[PDB]
């Protein structure tokens, strides 16, 4: 299997500055249809779980111009700009290019 | 009347156009251990059975001067050729002074034919010589200025290379096929000339089995006629232009070399030999060839018959011997079992034809530096072959010209050509033809497409 | 069975039946390494822009193709009757050689290219 | 409703499966069919006879009526004699490799006049568009 | 009448043109896809690949629904890329070189719901219409 | 007075003084219409059938 890792761990963040996290995998995440597979989950307390960003760097449904991602391979970064009082809550990375599919440390997110 | 246009794919329809052709090898002697100076390794198994389909109702026009398979098989077999003599012997160190004598002994009376020569040669060592001896042929030594002192005929153009021991110099048959969208036409009229429409069109997957001889003045196995002696030519009345002769019925020629030789291998370097003549026990007698005069009398009257026709009725048909030149263009230049033959064609054209257990033995001489294909600057030095050699050939064929005529008339003199390769293989690449097939064509039909 | 090339001095009624026979054959499978080499790709390349042609008209993977281009360019001066069965392939060619190239632009602009453009325009709704 | 690469069997990955099971998996083995001095012509000589294998597939479905298609079916009878079969024990309890040593022998008369039947369809067809 | 030849637009003519003029002249450079021992080799193996690209654009063009159409439009709704441009401001305002540079990157997430979603589905619908 | 083994077979090359032979890995893969079949058997022994393939 494949092993992610998630820094930090607690990434208190003030109400309007602006914030990055990172995740990294053990393995190379590229697809043989030419795709990388990587999906950033927003886990708000008492709520459903929301899918940020998909295929690395493409905005999903949702996600009102705020969160956005960058990254080659084996090493990717979330980028959030202008940071409100409703993003708090846990971050994973998951993959998707190879069974089983396996999710991310966490990173909690409190106000600082 | 309501006719629109139809696409039609298939048809068939062709157009004269020219390929590259590939092999087609029998396999019944294909799988043996000898190698051949023309490589079979590289040309695929023939099928076990040609596909031969009959054509009704059509009309081409052939035309044997102008034929481009003949240009292709000139090449590749200038390349074959070529190729054949690489990866062994260079006679490079051979080019030194020589004392040489005339052997003597037992002289029929071949007087100074053959010489004994002695000479300095290195060996395996690079600090070391060796004295030996060998013997050469009249005409491949050139005296430099009794003990005289000689040297090769070809130590002033281009140091050669020496014919490979382990191949073979003896034809096989070649089918030659064409590409998918090419296909092959066959003229099966009997009498044809070569030029002009034919009327037995067929449509031949292949070719038949084509040896490769090399021979001048004469065709040796060759393909008979069906019908009555054959003659072909591109211009009959122009003079400058060779005439084809096809034979009905072949004469038979026999060919010897009453000489017992011994071959005996000298070491010039690391790995390299050297392979030369020692001496000659028996008898030494000259080399001949024998051809019946009975049918040698009636094919000649048979060609002088059907030779009539395209030039007068009361003329007198004259044959005489050749002109002048090289020893290879004056003289039936052919190769048996190795050893390369100049015979003197001589008392065969001897003749005049009027309106109104005996042999002939033609004397021959053997050379062994040749230089074939008309090029200037490569050999091939033909080993010492041990024992005494023979063949039987048939005699298929002839190649004839004309001389400049006098009063218009009353006397027509042939006398025997050759020096081109390309007049061997037109007397059997004649019947072929290579088109190239078109398969789409409009017709008006009264089909309108649903809108 | 009247095999490859079989109704070449046929008549066009009975040619236009083994189009089977001669589509097939178009396509089968250092002197003699590099020969072969260069032969069967021009072999396939002659085969792929004929196919490519046919089939930038209406005529993709059929046989027989009939379309709806009016019989003006093409001057045969002469009717159905004595074509079918009164001529051959190989004389047509002779007759039809100077309009074989404005009659293979009438069948990828009149033809195929403006057809393709209603049908685009009426599935649209 | 994005993807993911994780739900896709590769190349032959169904080939333990039913028949009924791999033959919604044919697009995996049909694209790989087309992919990319001495020791420079033989692996041109390879690529040449792949590309023209490949053609000799394409215009045997050119005849028939399947012309770019993988799932084709077509009006051809089948008698006892080819398979004494059901359709519940060949889709369902047969693998593709077991059945392609089964009807092995009796290919060449399917290939050929019996499913070459689009002459009697192409002639059928330009008479009907030669009448209003 | 007309007897002219210089209004004809040649290879990649209409390259600076608008969307709705460069759809008019796709045979053109449909034309220019397939034309026609050291330095032969080199040559060879440059016809072969050619062949093969040609060969790949072809099947792909046909693993989906479009087998030899030029303009072939499918049953795929619009939401693969989200372009917020409308089709006023596409087809007439722009070309289709800053369509490419617009789409470049999410065009392999098009290329998967043709194959899967459009065909594949519609295929399998049709046999088992005719099946009954 | 003595010679080299070879002088009445061949004249043979010098080895390049800048190459090595030191093996490196190799790997082969297959083209276009064929594939590999890997044996993933531990008690495989050469000629017979491998049920894990
Ligand atoms: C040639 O000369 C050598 C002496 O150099 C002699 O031994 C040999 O017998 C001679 N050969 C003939 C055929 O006379
Ligand atoms: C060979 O060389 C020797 C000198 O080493 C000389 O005496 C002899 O005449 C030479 N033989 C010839 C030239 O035939
Ligand atoms: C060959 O025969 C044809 C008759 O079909 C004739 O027209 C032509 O002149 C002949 N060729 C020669 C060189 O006489
Ligand atoms: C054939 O030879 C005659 C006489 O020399 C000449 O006038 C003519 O041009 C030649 N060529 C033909 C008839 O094609
Ligand atoms: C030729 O000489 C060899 C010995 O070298 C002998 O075996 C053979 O019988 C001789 N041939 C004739 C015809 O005397
Ligand atoms: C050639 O030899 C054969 C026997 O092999 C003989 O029958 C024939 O008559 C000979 N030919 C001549 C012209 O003597
Ligand atoms: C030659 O004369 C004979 C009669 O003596 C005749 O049969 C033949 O046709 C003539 N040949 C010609 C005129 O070419
Ligand atoms: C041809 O015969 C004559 C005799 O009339 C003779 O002088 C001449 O040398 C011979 N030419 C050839 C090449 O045999
Ligand atoms: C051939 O024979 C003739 C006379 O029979 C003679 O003059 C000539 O020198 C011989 N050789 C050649 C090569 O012609
Ligand atoms: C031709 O034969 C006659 C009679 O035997 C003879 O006198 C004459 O010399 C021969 N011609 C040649 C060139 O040898
Ligand atoms: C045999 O040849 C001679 C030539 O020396 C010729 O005069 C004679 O007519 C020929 N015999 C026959 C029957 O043709
Ligand atoms: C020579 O011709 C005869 C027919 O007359 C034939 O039986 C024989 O095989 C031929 N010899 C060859 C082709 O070497
Ligand atoms: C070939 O021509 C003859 C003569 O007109 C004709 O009777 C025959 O039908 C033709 N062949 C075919 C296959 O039509
Ligand atoms: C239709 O036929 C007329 C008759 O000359 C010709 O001028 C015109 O160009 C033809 N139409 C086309 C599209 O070629
Ligand atoms: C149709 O073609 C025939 C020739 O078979 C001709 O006689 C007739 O006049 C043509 N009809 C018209 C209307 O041109
Ligand atoms: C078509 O053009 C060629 C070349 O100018 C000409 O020879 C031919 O006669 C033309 N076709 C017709 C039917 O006139
Ligand atoms: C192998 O067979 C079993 C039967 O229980 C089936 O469940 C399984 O899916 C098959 N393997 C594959 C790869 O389809
Ligand atoms: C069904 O078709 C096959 C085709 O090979 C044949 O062998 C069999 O006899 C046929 N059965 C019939 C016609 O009843
Ligand atoms: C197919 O199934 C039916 C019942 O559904 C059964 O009667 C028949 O025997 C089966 N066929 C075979 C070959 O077993
Ligand atoms: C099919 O026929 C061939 C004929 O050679 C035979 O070898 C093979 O065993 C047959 N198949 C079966 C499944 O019996
Ligand atoms: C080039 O641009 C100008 C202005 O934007 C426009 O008027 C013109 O039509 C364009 N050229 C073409 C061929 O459309
Ligand atoms: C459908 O559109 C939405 C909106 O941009 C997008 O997030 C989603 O990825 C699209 N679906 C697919 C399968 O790409
Ligand atoms: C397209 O239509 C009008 C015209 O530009 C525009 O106002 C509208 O916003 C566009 N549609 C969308 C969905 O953006
Ligand atoms: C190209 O891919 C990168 C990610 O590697 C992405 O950021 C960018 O938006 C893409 N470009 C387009 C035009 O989609």
């Amino acid at each position: 299997d494949i092993v992610m890792t998630q820094t930090p761990i607690s990434l208190p963040v003030t109400p309007g500055e602006p914030a990055s996290m990172s995740c990294r995998s053990s393995q190379s995440l590229l697809h043989s249809d030419g795709r990388t597979y990587l999906f950033w989950y927003l886990l708000r307390p008492a709520q459903a779980p929301q899918l940020l960003v998909h295929d690395v760097s493409k905005r999903a449904s949702g996600v009102p111009e705020r969160f956005s991602g960058s990254g080659s391979d084996t090493d990717f970064t979330l980028k959030i700009s202008r940071v409100e009082a409703e993003d708090v809550g846990s971050y994973y990375c998951m993959q998707g290019t190879q069974l089983p599919l396996t999710f991310g440390g966490g990173t909690n997110v409190e106000i600082k | 009347e309501n006719l629109w246009v139809t696409v039609y794919y298939g048809v068939p329809v062709w157009k004269d156009a020219e390929t590259t052709l590939f092999c087609a090898s029998d396999a019944k002697a294909y799988e043996t251990e000898k190698h051949n100076v023309w490589a079979t390794h590289a040309c695929v198994p023939t099928d076990p059975n040609p596909q031969e389909i009959h054509l009704e109702n059509v009309t081409e026009e052939f035309n044997m001067w102008k034929n481009n398979m003949v240009e292709q098989m000139h090449t590749d077999i200038i390349s074959l050729w070529d190729q054949s003599l690489k990866p062994c012997v260079k006679l490079t160190p051979l080019c030194v002074t020589l004392q040489c004598t005339n052997v003597t002994n037992n002289i029929t009376d071949m007087r100074g034919e053959l010489k004994n020569c002695s000479f300095n040669m290195t060996t395996e060592l690079r600090d070391k010589k060796q004295k030996v001896y060998s013997l050469f042929y009249r005409l491949d030594v050139v005296q430099i200025n009794s003990n005289k002192e000689y040297r090769l005929i070809n130590c002033n153009t281009s140091a050669c290379t020496q014919a490979c021991p382990k191949v073979s110099f003896e034809p096989i048959p070649i089918h030659y096929c064409a590409p998918a969208g090419f296909a092959i036409l066959k003229c099966k009229d009997k009498k044809f000339n070569g030029t002009g429409p034919c009327p037995s069109v067929s449509t031949v997957q292949c070719t038949h089995g084509i040896k490769p001889v090399v021979s001048t003045q004469l065709l040796l196995n060759g393909s008979l006629a069906e019908e009555e002696v054959m003659i072909r030519s591109e211009n009959i009345t122009n003079n400058a232009k060779n005439i084809l002769v096809q034979f009905n019925t072949p004469v038979q020629i026999n060919c010897t070399r009453p000489n017992n030789n011994t071959r005996k291998s000298i070491r010039i370097g690391p790995g390299q030999a050297f392979y030369a003549t020692g001496d000659i026990i028996g008898d030494i007698r000259q080399a001949h060839c024998n051809v019946s005069k009975a049918t040698w009398n009636e094919t000649l009257g048979k060609v002088v018959k059907q030779l009539r026709k395209h030039f007068g009725n009361n003329t007198i048909i004259r044959f005489a011997n050749s002109s002048g030149g090289d020893l290879e263009v004056t003289t039936h230049s052919f190769n048996c079992g190795g050893e390369f033959f100049y015979c003197n064609t001589s008392g065969l054209f001897n003749s005049t034809w009027i309106s109104n257990n005996d042999s002939i033995t033609l004397p021959c001489r053997i050379k062994q530096i040749i230089n074939m294909w008309q090029r200037i600057g490569q050999c091939m030095y033909a080993p010492p072959i041990q024992g005494v050699i023979r063949c039987v050939s048939n005699i298929t064929g002839l190649i004839l010209t004309r001389d400049g005529g006098s009063t218009n008339s009353t006397t027509e003199t042939f006398r025997p050509g050759g020096g081109d390769m390309r007049d061997n293989w037109r007397s059997e690449l004649y019947k072929y033809k290579v088109v190239k097939i078109e398969p789409l064509g409009v017709a008006p039909t009264r089909c309108k497409r649903r809108v | 069975f009247l095999g490859f090339l079989g109704a070449a001095g046929s008549t066009m009624g009975a040619a236009s039946m083994t189009l089977t026979v001669q589509a097939r054959n178009l396509l089968s499978g250092t002197v003699w390494g590099i020969k072969q080499l260069q032969a069967r790709v021009l072999a396939v390349e002659r085969y792929l822009r004929d196919q490519q042609l046919l089939g930038i008209w209406g005529c993709s993977g059929k046989l027989i193709c009939c379309t709806n281009v009016p019989w003006n360019s093409s001057w045969s001066n002469r009717n159905l009757s004595e074509i079918w069965d009164n001529m051959t392939w190989l004389q047509w060619d002779k007759e039809i050689s100077n309009y074989t190239q404005i009659i293979y632009g009438l069948l990828e602009e009149s033809q195929n290219q403006q057809e393709k453009n209603e049908q685009d325009l009426l599935a649209l709704d």
